[PDB]
RNA sequence: GGCCGCCCCUCCCACGGCGCGACCGCUCCGGGGCGGACUGUCCCCAGUGCGCCCCGGGCGUCGUCGCGCCGUCGGGUCCC
RNA sequence: UCUAGUAGCUGGUUCCCUCCGAAGUUUCCCUCAGGAUAGCUGGCGCUCUCGCUACGCAGUUUUAUCCGGUAAAGCGAAUGAUUAGAGGUCUUGGGGCAUCUCAACCUAUUCUCAAACUUUAAAUGGGUAAGAAGCCCGGCUCGCUGGCGUGGAGCCGGGCGUGGAAUGCGAGUGCCUAGUGGGCCACUUUUGGGAAGCAGAACUGGCGCUGCGGGAUGAACCGAACGCCGGGUUAAAGCGCCCGAUGCCGACGCUCAUCAGACCCCAGAAAAGGUGUUGGUUGAUAUAGACAGCAGGACCUGCCGAAUCAACUAGCCCUGA
RNA sequence: CCGCGGAGCCUACGCCGCGACGAGUAGGAGGGCCGCUGCGGUGAGCCUUGAAGCCUAGGGCGCGGGCCCGGGUGGAGCCGC
RNA sequence: ACCUGUCAAACGGUAACGCAGGUGUCCUAAGGCGAGCUCAGGGAGGACAGAAACCUCCCGUGGAGCAGAAGGGCAAAAGCU
RNA sequence: AGGAGAUGUCAGAAAAGUUACCACAGGGAUAACUGGCUUGUGGCGGCCAAGCGUUCAUAGCGACGUCGCUUUUUGAUCCUUCGAUGUCGGCUCUUCCUAUCAUUGUGAAGCAGAAUUUACCAAGCGUUGGAUUGUUCACCCACUAAUAGGGAACGUGAGC
RNA sequence: GUCUACGGCCAUACCACCCUGAACGCGCCCGAUCUCGUCUGAUCUCGGAAGCUAAGCAGGGUCGGGCCUGGUUAGUACUUGGAUGGGAGACCGCCUGGGAAUACCGGGUGCUGUAGGCUU
């Protein structure tokens, strides 16, 4: 799949009844994905490769968007996740920062695109939680846990260019 | 000297251009092929169909007859002209709409529409 | 090129199936085939006499003739972008009746008398087959049962 | 876009292709008739008069004669868009309304001292704008001889069609391919 | 759960260059010949299974009634005589769908909307729908929509898409 | 004239939920007495299912039948 | 002079616009640079069909019902191929010496295999059916068949329209007929060959016959197919400058190359390596005290006093070049 | 009927309306008020007050094949349907 | 000019101086019908007799044979007499 | 009318060779050069480390295996050229490549010195005179710092 | 509850071994004059009725082999369709649909048609 800001969806789904058996299970995934559209063949993919369970035999009971319940509090998150490299397939886990478990993700194949060049599509992640500051294993997030964290912008680089695009005064960077 | 041997390449373009035709159907077919001594047989029931054509008519009068008592035993009803529906709006409206049944109210409902009389 | 031999490449289509060999069962000779019902053609190798050819095996045909002890057909036969209904002559053994005909014949039954048992009841009954429709408006219950979370699983290196 | 062209155009006559006045003229005449009138009888009798010579066979008077004593078909007009032809074969001719563009000198001798009538299309319009108490006949169309050597080839095995052969005789076309005894016979 | 659509809006997002023949076939059964034609189809499993054969040939959904209503209203003809006439009055209509019991251009919505009996009559009256191409363009018409793409079933993105089309 | 706007109300229907009984079908974690087989603890032993036979418990997609109670910008040309 | 000799071979073959539009394949030929033949094309029609002041059909699906031995899988299942131990023993077996070990055979296991093997067995395939030419009653004919009022077929009357899946579409049919009968390319499948821009096949699409936007350029790639124009919008691909369009205060990282890298077909690189840097996995040490460093005895100690050590893995960069 | 009157039309091989479509080698067909030479009819056609032919920075028509007119030269025939 | 298996991508068709092979015959029976039998191989026994002579019992799904190559087919068979 | 005597090039002419004395119509539908794809073969490298090297896997080598590069070998193919791209070698002359023989500057050794071997930057400069052979190739004689290897339509015939 | 004669489907029916079999039947059984055929009345054919369920045959049994059927293997292997996905390649991942086969673990071990008997 591809990525914009993603989401968490909730998906509910089960086979279809049968006369062999009339109340199959209900079985809940959480996805994250950047629509319900997108959700929902994520929730197939699973759950096929799980419980012997096709979209032609089954039914979504319920799909709806999980909103975060803290967006205004900081947080840390680990991502367990399993990747598909050039040879071999992984497993990993890794940690970051973010007021919302949907961006904390979106960051999470962000960073694998950047770091190991694995495409969404060769991405599976199977768990996310939040974790306490204590518990972080990772210096670059364990970095920011300090109350009287400090720190200057050394050298900012100029954005406004082209807006006079022609000036007598050359750029300050200090401030 | 050396060239291509085979290939059936472009040949079902070719075949659909003017379409894969099923053979045709007729009601009656060739009596081609079916045994011999079935068709000498064949031909001479049809030979002799010609009689018994006495009591083909007598028994084929008799049901003819029958058949018209069992019509003249039942008896053809005759409906009513319908009338304006009284519940339904969109019926009652689809009534007055209709340009052969309504005429009769449309001139009504227009005759009480008018004013300063 | 390869021949033009009558039996080239039949080596399992007239092979008989695996403990099925020896004496024909004698249902098969007993089975009726009447001018104008249709018959599937499956050659059978353990009667060598009025076989098919390799390319009517599983055709669909019509009975046209019948004789002491084979059947001719008209079977359609598909060549070089033309259906052409050929006619060809084989032994009972190589046919069988064709089920669909008997599925076919049995809905008409059904049909007409629904017909009468409508008129006779004045009411109206579906007779058209439809496609299977949309899934209607549901509910379904959890009884008190949250679903069961489902998680992708790490990757394991077996042997 | 994704259409195909091959059979947009309809091949079939719109008008006469002779250059004859007289038939010009009852073509404007049925022309009118056909789009003023809800008749298919001047439909059809418009199509014929486009027609050519080949799909205009000549109608015999005994096959008219045969057709017109149908039941039913009593003091009604045969109209024929063709040339009715005199049969020699029929010896007595009984009274006939008939409708043709041409008829020959002997058959219109014959119809006319049996008591008949010989109509044009242009009185048959008077008398019958509508087509009413008409029989629509036609000559045997495929009853000419190029029809005996169409259809499937003579050297194919059931067969029956004519050859096309410069003279008959032994000779000519009858040894190998006719005859068991020289190569094969289909 | 609610009830699966019984109507989907199809949209042919492919030209005809290089298609397969049973591609081709089904498409001009859908009476897509043209790039960014649409039409209404019922949805049962005779005519789903006829979308998969064309799936990477078309954009289809589950239209709503406001996208039904812009549809028919600003680009819905008919097909009278074999003949591309605008819907301009209700007369043209009544005249051909009538007897049915659809008189006006609210009978025809109603008809298409709430897909039940002549459906298939008030459906193939409709010339098939001749949509501009996507202002704001496209994503990727060569892949899947759940892949980022432009093919497929997007089930209720169809009106997204109807809105930049129509 | 009609409908909707706030209050005791009023009937029916639909959907969902909660209980109460009756009926039916499967089941034993079951009890009691009638015949057959099983065990190297076999005469004083110990088990295993099977037929009629009625009580006890459970399930039936949450079966059928009704009875109540709760919810609905629910439906009945907005029931009376 | 016959003689303008014949040529399946090379060259050429003269005005405009409009509409339709191919083939390099089958079979036969002293046939392989050629023909005849079917196919593909055009032209002329014709027979019907629907509608306003349906005769039927289909490069499609569905619903039923058959057909199959390729992919896979199997070899403690048959035919072949094949590795290793183990438990028993008749041994026309051998060796070292009453013998005892090997070999042989048998039995239960085990490793690895098959285009010309298989119990099993797909996906995609192919055939048929989805009614009025049907269904149901009554009668007649027969020289066929026959225990029979038998059976089968044919023929004559009568009754029944809820037109018996979806979708789409107007169909059928005759004659005459030119060019072509060197092909080539691509996804997938596939034979020979180390391989080839090599040779040979299947399916579909394409080039040839075709221009247009993009791939700088290019027969075949990607997009899209074309009457002459105005407005608007897109596809594939792009937006430093050449060159239309990011002169966004675009987002997160990675990477420094004394041969950096920079986009389908596509136009150049491998095994193996790096204590370059960045992630990740597993194991281990460390308050009794980690790793360093300062030395001694010869693995232990005292002094500094908190993270460290190892193996592996995979991104960019580098060596290989 | 206090007005005595009311546009255009319909070379029917003509005129008018509506809808869809438009690539093309080899090849097929249609139309040509495209062009050349000669013949039968016809234009009470043209021409020494200037035919044919030729030249042209002139005016134009037609998608095109081509054509008409102006000007110059020329000296005896030429064209439309 | 023919035939078998494979190629060949589970309908049919499908190429190469692709692979593995066969054919220009043979049979008065090895054609046709009927009857009666069961084959290869192995175990255990019996004068000469032994790894292989012939006799007997037992096991034997065909592992034999059916003339030609191969594939299919076949057991009170299509095999033997 | 039915059998038979046969055409195996098996839809069925009645058929030996040579041409370097040759001819015509054609073919790049097709060979003999270059060039282009490919690199089996040739040539040149790399990885692992069983051994060799008194001792010692890796100064120097490197078996069993395995990965590459090049187009100065020969093949494979038939895309271009058969109404013509003059063909082996030598002679003459220029330029280019480096996979370096020498010379400049270095690193390593089983580098004591001398001589030699291995490797790095590196193609600026140089790489000869002769007997035999048409020869490329080869071989020998003799000097030398060395007597390295190649390309440029297997450079170069309106230059011989 | 069973059998016999003739069968249909052809192992849920076969194979190995053990137990039981009332009554009819089916057999084993006794014999060679006739019919018939043999080296041999063993088989085949014929005439019987002293004995016996020992055998065939039937029913049951076996943590039985096989066979049938279901789980597992497994949404694995494979595969229709798609992409200017990845990778130097070999090949691999994803979207859209279909979807197996051993080993391993359970359950079962003939149903039945026509005609005629026994279970009195």
């Amino acid at each position: 799949k591809a990525s914009g800001t993603l989401r968490e969806y909730k998906v509910v789904g089960r086979c279809l009844p049968t006369p062999k058996c009339h109340t199959p299970p209900l079985y809940r995934m959480r996805i994250f994905a950047p629509n319900h559209v997108v959700a929902k063949s994520r929730f197939w993919y699973f759950v096929s490769q799980l419980k012997k369970m096709k979209k032609s035999s089954g039914e979504i009971v319920y799909c709806g968007q999980v909103f975060e319940k803290s967006p205004l509090r900081v947080k840390n998150f680990g991502i367990w996740l399993r990747y598909d490299s050039r040879s071999g397939t992984h497993n990993m886990y890794r940690e970051y920062r973010d007021l919302t478990t949907a961006g904390a993700v979106t960051q999470c194949y962000r960073d694998m695109g950047a770091r190991h060049r694995a495409r969404a599509h060769s991405i599976q992640i199977m768990k996310v939680e939040e974790i306490a500051a204590g518990k972080c294993r990772r210096p670059a997030v364990k970095q920011f846990h300090d109350s009287k964290i400090k720190f200057p912008l050394p050298h900012r680089v100029l954005r406004r260019q082209h807006k006079p695009r022609f000036t007598t005064k050359r750029p300050n960077t200090f401030f | 000297a050396k060239s291509k041997n085979h290939t059936t390449h472009n040949q079902s373009r070719k075949w659909h251009r003017n379409g894969i035709k099923k053979p045709r159907s007729q009601r009656y077919e060739s009596l081609k092929g079916v045994d011999p001594k079935f068709l000498r047989n064949m031909r001479f029931a049809k030979k002799h169909n010609k009689k018994g054509l006495k009591k083909m008519q007598a028994n084929n009068a008799k049901a003819v007859s029958a058949r018209a008592e069992a019509i003249k035993a039942l008896v053809k009803p005759q409906a009513i002209k319908p009338k304006m529906p009284k519940g339904p709006k969109l019926k009652r409206l689809a009534f007055i709409a209709h340009p052969k049944l309504g005429k009769r109210i449309r001139s009504y409902m227009a005759k009480g529409q008018r004013l300063c009389q | 090129t390869n021949t033009k031999g009558k039996r080239r490449g039949t080596r399992y289509m007239f092979s008989r199936p695996f403990r099925k060999h020896g004496v024909v069962p004698l249902a098969t000779y007993m089975r009726i085939y009447k001018k104008g019902d249709i018959v599937d053609i499956k050659g059978m190798g353990t009667v060598q006499k009025g076989m098919p050819h390799k390319c009517y095996h599983g055709k669909t045909g019509r009975v046209y003739n019948v004789t002491q002890h084979a059947v001719g057909i008209i079977v359609n036969k598909q060549v070089k972008g033309k259906i052409l209904a050929k006619r060809i002559n084989v032994r009972i053994e190589h046919i069988k009746h064709s089920k669909s005909r008997d599925s076919f014949l049995k809905r008409v039954k059904e049909n007409d008398q629904k017909k009468k048992e409508a008129k006779e009841k004045g009411t109206w009954v579906q007779l058209k087959r439809q496609p299977a429709p949309p899934r209607e408006a549901h509910f379904v219950r959890t009884n008190g049962k949250e679903p069961e979370l489902l998680e992708p699983i790490p990757y394991e290196f077996m042997a | 876009v994704d259409i195909r062209h091959n059979k947009d155009r309809k091949v079939r006559r719109k008008e006469p292709k002779s250059q004859d006045i007289y038939l010009r003229l009852l073509v404007k005449l049925y022309r009118f008739l056909a789009r003023r009138t809800n008749s298919t009888f001047n439909q059809v009798v418009l199509k014929r008069l486009f027609m050519s010579r080949t799909n205009r066979p000549p109608l015999s008077l005994s096959r008219m004669i045969r057709k017109m004593k149908l039941p039913g078909r009593e003091n009604k007009t045969a109209v024929v868009v063709g040339t009715v032809t005199d049969d020699v074969r029929i010896l007595e001719v009984p009274k006939l309304k008939v409708c043709a563009l041409r008829v020959s000198s002997r058959a219109r001798s014959r119809i006319l001292k049996a008591g008949g009538k010989i109509l044009t299309f242009d009185q048959l319009a008077l008398e019958s704008p509508k087509g009413r108490g008409t029989v629509l006949l036609s000559g045997p169309r495929k009853g000419r001889e190029v029809y005996r050597h169409f259809g499937k080839a003579p050297g194919t095995p059931h067969s029956h069609t004519k050859p096309y052969v410069r003279s008959k005789g032994r000779k000519f076309e009858r040894a190998r391919g006719r005859r068991a005894s020289r190569g094969y016979k289909n | 759960v609610p009830a699966e659509p019984k109507l989907a809006f199809v949209i042919r997002i492919r030209g005809i260059n290089g298609v397969s023949p049973k591609v081709r076939k089904v498409l001009q059964l859908l009476r897509l010949r043209q790039i960014f034609n649409g039409t209404f189809v019922k949805l049962n499993k005779a005519s789903i299974n006829m979308l998969r054969i064309v799936e990477p040939y078309i954009a289809w959904g589950y239209p709503n009634l406001k996208s039904v209503n812009e549809l028919i209203y600003k680009r819905g003809y008919g097909k009278i005589n074999k003949k591309r006439i605008a819907l301009t009055d209700n007369s043209l209509i009544a005249r051909s769908l009538g007897k049915f019991g659809i008189i006006c251009m609210e009978d025809l919505i109603h008809e298409i909307y709430t897909v039940g009996k002549r459906f298939k009559e008030a459906n193939n009256f409709l010339w098939p729908f001749k949509l501009s191409s996507p202002r704001g363009g496209m994503k990727k018409k060569t892949t899947h929509f759940v892949e980022g793409g432009d093919a497929g079933n997007r089930e209720d993105q169809i009106n997204r898409l109807i809105r930049r089309m129509n």
